[PDB]
RNA sequence: UUAAGUUAGAAAGGGCGCACGGUGGAUGCCUUGGCACUAGGAGCCGAUGAAGGACGGGACGAACACCGAUAUGCUUCGGGG
RNA sequence: GUGACCGAUAGUGAACCAGUACCGUGAGGGAAAGGUGAAAAGCACCCCGGAAGGGGAGUGAAAGAGAUCCUGAAACCGUG
RNA sequence: GUGAUCUACCCAUGUCCAGGGUGAAGUUCAGGUAACACUGAAUGGAGGCCCGAACCCACGCACGUUGAAAAGUGCGGGGAUGAGGUGUGGGUAGGGGUGAAAUGCCAAUCGAACCUGGAGAUAGCUGGUUCUCUCCGAAAUAGCUUUAGGGCUAGCCUCAA
RNA sequence: AAUGCCGGUAUGAGUAGCGAAAGAGGGGUGAGAAUCCCCUCCACCGAAUGCCUAAGGUUUCCUGAGGAAGGCUCGUCCGCUCAGGGUUAGUCGGGACCUAAGCCGAGGCCGAAAGGCGUAGGCGAUGGACAACAGGUUGAUAUUCCUGUACCACCUCCUCA
RNA sequence: AGAGAACUCUCGUUAAGGAACUCGGCAAAAUGACCCCGUAACUUCGGGAGAAGGGGUGCUCUGUUAGGGUGCAAGCCCGAGAGAGCCGCAGUGAAUAGGCCCAGGCGACUGUUUAGCAAAAACACAGGUCUCUGCGAAGCCGUAAGGCGAAGUAUAGGGGCU
RNA sequence: CCGUAAACGGUCCUAAGGUAGCGAAAUUCCUUGUCGGGUAAGUUCCGACCCGCACGAAAGGCGCAACGAUCUGGGCACUGUCUCAACGAGAGACUCGGUGAAAUUAUAGUACCUGUGAAGAUGCAGGUUACCCGCGACAGGACGGAAAGACCCCGUGGAGC
RNA sequence: GCACCUCGAUGUCGGCUCAUCGCAUCCUGGGGCUGUAGUCGGUCCCAAGGGUUGGGCUGUUCGCCCAUUAAAGCGGUACGCGAGCUGGGUUCAGAACGUCGUGAGACAGUUCGGUCCCUAUCCGUCGCGGGCGCAGGAAAUUUGAGAGGAGCUGUCCUUAGUACGAGAGGACCGGGAUGGACGCACCGCUGGUGUACCAGUUGUUCUGCCAAGGGCAUCGCUGGGUAGCUAUGUGCGGACGGGAUAAGUGCUGAAAGCAUCUAAGCAUGAAGCCCCCCUCAAGAUGAGAUUUCCCAUUCCGCAAGGAAGUAAGAUCCCUGAAAGAUGAUCAGGUUGAUAGGUCUGAGGUGGAAGUGUGGCGACACAUGGAGCUGACAGAUACUAAUCGAUCGAGGACUUAAC
């Protein structure tokens, strides 16, 4: 996926 | 927008050399002194060219 | 260009005619030295005002002098003032009816101060 | 004096070494307290009101300890000077 | 009464107003913090300063020993 | 064992909703039936009605994202007499409760809350493992294995007899 | 050498920030004033940014000194520090009155134990009953203090029918 | 305090074009207040509907207007709808009070939901249908006692689907 | 499956092989199916053809006024959304006075090109450039920082269903 | 395809912004062969200098279509670029349709909705300063080693309806105008803006009231507008040309008695190259050059050298903008116009207040192109640029002539 979705 | 490396001690001091703040054009006061910065009236005996107007 | 003094423009108003009046009243005021030389126009122009002595230069001179008393025990505005005692004072010299003279800076802000009077 | 060459000194500030200080509580001494046990004792206190507390009591300001409107205490019997 | 047990980051969490301060509604969790000198003899008095804090003068064996106060390292900050 | 002082639902008792419109059922007077029906005016003021403030909410954008704020502000937006908001006092407790149902919420915590114990759970996994010198010195192969980055025995290393 | 624990000190760096929204001048105190006090203008809120009254906090309230630390600057000032002072009720709210939800509950019914439930009875306001108003007063208390007029419950050493 | 750089944010204008921008009129602009005329398709006949679309608002007098409220009256309030006019680019002159229209999908509707990423076509909803249950009922919470159901009684309760 | 012009006939199989009503759909891979409308131009939209991979009758079918902070198309008005940006106001940013952090950090006197290398170099090799120290800006690199990747795999790990 | 690097993080598509590089060249430039009659063409060479579009559909790259154009070129740079930007699609948590699965659930099948953090330390880039050097200290003017910018083209008229061609059609070359895009400057016009300019107007409050004004309501709103800044406005540029050249075309000529573009010698030849066009440029440590001032003091150190005062000149401080974040630059500091004020003007706005006249009044007219006016000019020392202080050289040694 590789989502770039840090919080 | 954070440091990589730290800053080593020269390269501050190189930094910091022009830090350094100037001596102001503080001139004699004709009426007591001293001193008397120019362009001002003087703080001591409140005169200016040369009436003492406080 | 004028300048702005931090200021927004109905406050540079109301900043310049509440300075305006009290150096008309108390002869001697001491600001910063940019709101002296803010200051220092209007008031001239103000006492070019009272040198005319007509009614509508009177009129033109009340929509900027606020209303605070002059003379004690005499009841006189600072319109009054304007037209009986400043204007027959500098009858005969033609501009400059104020200098500045230039203070160390305050202590609160590094502010430059300056002494307002009418000369 | 000209022309062509060759060098030193330059320090806004900085580097290294040395000297003199400041910050800090490591280290070294040092216990006022702890940790394991040994030889003995003691192993229960309470409706005749317990354990534990709250609120107070000193001339004097708050707290620890002590005491309870008889309140920083009160008797009797001994120790001690 | 004894330790081929500890010595203040160790040893009880707690050598010190400690299950205290503090955190959590609550059950509960839970610190940091010892050292002047033998004796306060704790710097009378003078000067600068509003005071704090200094420099002399005294007490003291030592004042660089002066209230987190024995010794005082290094990181760090400075002046030549 | 501790929690419904946040929040989910329920119970009891209070309180709030500026104003302005649309206009029902029903009734009366007429046209009208033997008696009902139907139509036009007057009265009436019902509605999980309409526009819109307090109040509640979170639809769009922007800003903030080591913020004024561990969820807000500004400009607009939706509901606003009801399946309404809200105060006080209470009840339901974790293999449970509650849920107009999202795997939502139950104290900034949730496909199983928090605290203390079993407990120094276990980890074939990752990281770490503190003084010096000398002598000798590998392997990354085979077999088997719920075995393939683990293990055991052989192979290779070292010391002694 | 564990994204180790604790303590101290650097780098970023004299950098970001100093947290919505009006200040100006003249006098005063003071060692020191843009920030403290007074005065005059000007400005803001005004179904509030006004008055009081709960919950909650608890001394933060008043006076006299003080400025170390805390005021995201300064400070002569403060909700900061030290000394003193201040809260007066039969009528206001609650309790020697009542009860709802709910809770406790003799005897009692169940249950390895611990306990759970439930009559009589009681507790429990957010509700019902109930008697004081208008002025003044201090630096701090006001339908509590004072001056007028009152009202509610209870009792007679008394006087009348 | 003071200079009014770039850039960031909150705003205000802008010639000639206008949605050519963009995933998408997102954002912004515009209309929006009172009175009068008029208002379509469709329809469950209630609505749609403030549909759409047009016109007028300022001030002086005639004017303590006509008409109402109050009072013993004088007198003080609510005051339309018009005729003479007077001004400005502008008249609810400022600030707050709808942008509309046509054709489709889904869900009827009001409502509710992932506190702190998703408000929806999701959930719910009256109606419809099936099934269980004759009372110490069924179904539930509890080992039980006890209780909800219900101080109800098959036109009543519980469960499934729509 | 095969014929015959939905419907009928022959055969296998099952319990029986989709009725009405819809249909390129929130359902259609081919596919932007074909035709028409809308536009100068329409992979979206609308109305029909059936050629329905893989609609379908209470996990309801087909329509439906009103309604929606819903989704998808098309028009009027309107405009800085841009063609194509230009000014003006305020806050920050800039300067000065006062106060003053944080993420990060092996040491660091820290250029460029082409190669080499754990295969993408500030530090290596060859060459080309470059006096020392600052201030205001931009963000290409430091495989930048912030979170022992969430994807994938493994664990003879776990948890929920 | 392999799995070498990264799983104690290398953010992944498509667009926006900014670009740069290679030609296997889309056009423009120069050519060869053509079954090239001319225009238009086909193929193959040399050439990267410049330019290579506005939309409808779809998240889309791609692709189709509309209208142009000289052409709407292929690729690389982490399929360039998210500590530069957006999340429409992929790619979380919700909910549906079709299909599969008894089921929980699944689908490079579809649809609706869905949190994109960072204050720049270093290198890089864009600008601006302070030091020191350039063998004395200064004020100006400069050469250019090097570097950057620019580099594109359409249409019309003549030559000429000529050459050519049965006709239709129709030039190469050479001149002259007018455009598009881009760039540099500046506003005199056309406009925009112009929050200390002028006028109108609404509500409330204030100056005791009328009148006249002030405050607030987005600068309250509306209509204009000086300077400055601006484009959509205006002016200008890519012009004419030299040198060596590429592909080609050749001359004279032998190896090889001929022939031959070549092996020697000479040409011609492109929007490529190096200049002429513009700009920065001696930190060009190789620090250059010309002009003109100031002079060669005092005290120590016997030599080298070091301190104090100063000349020429510059700075601190102050008034300001033609400049500007701050520095810096520029105009100036009392034998002077640097800024403000005053006066007179330019421009803007549009007929001030008061008085009088007409009207019952709202209002209009005259005084009167009036009144007012921020940065725009010219005069005028009225006010401020005071007195003052600081920095700043005594010029090393050889060689040829003096």
């Amino acid at each position: 996926a590789a989502a770039a979705a840090a919080a | 927008a954070v440091p990589f490396r730290r800053t080593s001690k020269m390269k501050k001091r190189l930094r910091r050399t022009h830090f350094k703040l100037n001596v102001p054009g503080m001139t004699e006061c004709p009426s007591c002194g001293e001193m008397k910065l120019s362009h001002r009236v003087c703080k001591a005996c409140g005169s200016y060219n040369g009436k003492d107007i406080n | 260009s004028y300048r702005k003094l931090g200021r927004t423009s109905a406050q540079r108003k109301a900043m310049l005619r509440d300075l305006t009046t009290d150096l008309i009243i108390n002869e001697r005021i001491e600001t910063t030295e940019t709101r002296a030389k803010e200051l220092r126009s209007v008031v001239e122009k103000m006492i070019t005002l009272g040198k005319r002595g007509d009614l509508h230069a009177r009129r033109q001179a009340a929509a900027y002098i606020r209303n605070e008393v002059a003379n004690e025990e005499n009841n006189q505005d600072a319109l009054q003032k304007l037209f009986s005692d400043i204007a027959t004072r500098y009858e005969e010299r033609q501009g400059g009816y104020t200098r500045i003279m230039k203070l160390g800076p305050r202590r609160g802000d590094g502010a430059p101060m300056a002494i307002i009077e009418l000369v």
